């Protein structure tokens, strides 16, 4: 009956996530190549801006879907734009057609910026709109049907990301870039075809109107006021609740900065470490580290929720949401410290010994030290993620009315994107000639350890301020 | 982020 509609949503989400993670994983290696004479800092900033845009356009995508247009039509248009970007990327990667784009230190900046902008907007709208759509397609049956559907959605997202980070990343790093970038385009084309042909069997609703319009109208009109202006008391109470919720995300911003460093600068460091070779010369993909962290997250969340939580509740001593957020930020602190220590050790070691390794088309003068010592940073990032990202939304939901979902998620994604933008801005600020931290794709002449220590220090200041505020709050 | 798969249906105890 409804399996023709739920399956289409599941498949579309799987293909979309596979394409997105295929693009994001090997973008730093792609830009730091032959067609583009981009440095490490510039490529890291570009990928950080791309991720920040993808996560910051989500509230605007939701407002576009709800206030006007529609939900299904918004997903369709976003998939069209995202496929346009997925056609822009391989046409640029192929040597033959790159001449038509940019034949005559950013060789093809306009094309690689237009493609990134279009992909970011499409991904933002699809990510903001697909989950309410999937919930709507099954909400009629009952809570248990929605629970089963969202178990399937959880697994679909995980397998999409894992299959991407394994296969597409391996192909892009070792086999070629044209095929490894056409595969996500084929995935997006299949997703678009599935959604277009599956549109007739979908259950759609007219545009209702998100709470963002009421938020902005109240803010422009304006403790606020009750039953004095046109707005009702319930809307004012909801806006006050959201204002009370915002500071948690405002404090979580540096957390998301350090998190989104995961596959921007940690990947660069991994490229500049000694990556093992797994074939007679196919090196290990640099995205397999974040794939391993994702596998750890999948293996641990059921483990956590089924072992730690039940006995913790039975024996007491359970921590509140804010304590879990603080623990997550402390683990982020430790991850940044570990990254700084590793980078300092690598920079001290490379002063005399360096081995030339090739990863794709470009040759990296890596150090002797092995890649596997970077595992603690990724493990700490994953543990901090499970401790903090979930607890933040749990607290926000516990402090918001039950009628305001998809607005908590919108603000959460918006502040995550703001954190990514802040990280990119900090990298650019330390990239100036006044400081000269990264004013030397080789980062051996740069100072990445100082940048990692700065991230750790700002995270520490934020954590101490958060704890001092939370003592009074609790 | 890698946790958004779990965060998508958090209210349903995903
Ligand atoms: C690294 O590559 C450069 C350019 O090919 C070369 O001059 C240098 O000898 C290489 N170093 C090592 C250690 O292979």
């Amino acid at each position: 009956g409804r399996r023709a509609a739920c399956g289409a949503v599941l498949l579309t989400e799987l293909l979309e996530r596979a394409a997105f993670y295929g693009i994001t994983s090997n973008l730093v290696l792609f830009l730091n190549g032959a067609p583009f004479c981009w440095e490490g800092a510039q490529a890291s900033e570009a990928l950080l801006l791309f991720m920040g845009l993808t996560y910051l356009g989500s509230p605007f995508g939701g407002w576009l879907a709800d206030a006007r247009l529609g939900r299904a039509r918004a997903i369709l248009l976003s998939l069209a734009l995202y496929l346009l970007g997925m056609l822009a990327f391989p046409l640029l990667a192929a040597p033959a057609t790159r001449a038509a784009l940019c034949g005559s230190a950013r060789c093809c900046s306009p094309a690689t910026f237009a493609g990134l902008v279009l992909v970011g907007l499409g991904v933002a709208t699809v990510k903001a709109n697909i989950t309410p759509f999937g919930a709507d397609q099954v909400k009629d049956r009952g809570p248990e049907a929605t629970r089963r559907f969202f178990n399937w959605f959880y697994w679909s997202i995980n397998l999409g990301a894992i299959l991407s980070l394994g296969g597409i990343a391996y192909i892009q790093q070792n086999v070629s870039f044209v095929t490894g970038y056409a595969i996500p385009t084929v995935c997006v084309g299949l997703a678009f075809v599935v959604f277009l042909c599956g549109q007739s069997v979908f259950i759609t609703k007219p545009p209702d109107g998100s709470a963002f319009t009421d938020m902005f109208k109240i803010l422009t009109y304006s403790c606020k006021m009750s039953h004095g202006g046109p707005f009702t008391e319930e809307k004012v109470e909801d806006v006050k609740a959201l204002v009370k919720i915002v500071p948690v995300f405002l404090a979580l911003i540096p957390y998301w900065t350090v998190y989104f460093q995961m596959q921007t600068t940690y990947v660069l460091q991994s490229l500049h470490l000694r990556i093992p070779e797994i074939s007679n010369p196919h090196t290990l993909p640099a995205a397999w580290l974040t794939m391993f962290d994702a596998v750890l997250i999948l293996l641990l969340i059921p483990l956590k929720d089924k072992l730690v939580d039940p006995i913790l509740r039975r024996h007491g001593l359970l921590p509140s949401s804010l304590k879990r957020i603080a623990v997550g930020m402390f683990f982020v602190m430790c991850s940044a410290f570990a990254a700084g220590i590793l980078e300092s050790k690598r920079l001290n070691l490379v002063k005399e010994k360096t081995i030339n390794q090739t990863i794709g088309n470009v040759v990296y003068h890596a150090a002797d030290l092995s890649l596997w010592w970077q595992v603690p940073q990724y493990l700490l990032i994953g543990i901090s993620e499970i401790f903090a990202s979930i607890a933040g939304l749990e607290f926000a939901y516990s402090a918001a009315p039950k009628s305001m979902q998809s607005a908590i998620m919108g603000l959460f994604f918006f502040f995550s994107g703001v954190g990514s933008f802040v990280g990119s801005g900090l990298l650019a600020l330390v990239s100036i000639k006044a400081i000269g931290w990264m004013s030397s794709g080789n980062i051996n002449g740069c100072y990445l350890n100082y940048y990692f220590f700065l991230l750790a220090a700002i995270q520490g200041a934020t954590l101490l301020l958060f704890l001092i505020i939370s003592v009074k709050y609790d | 982020m890698l946790s958004e798969g779990y965060l998508s249906g958090l209210e349903y105890w995903n």
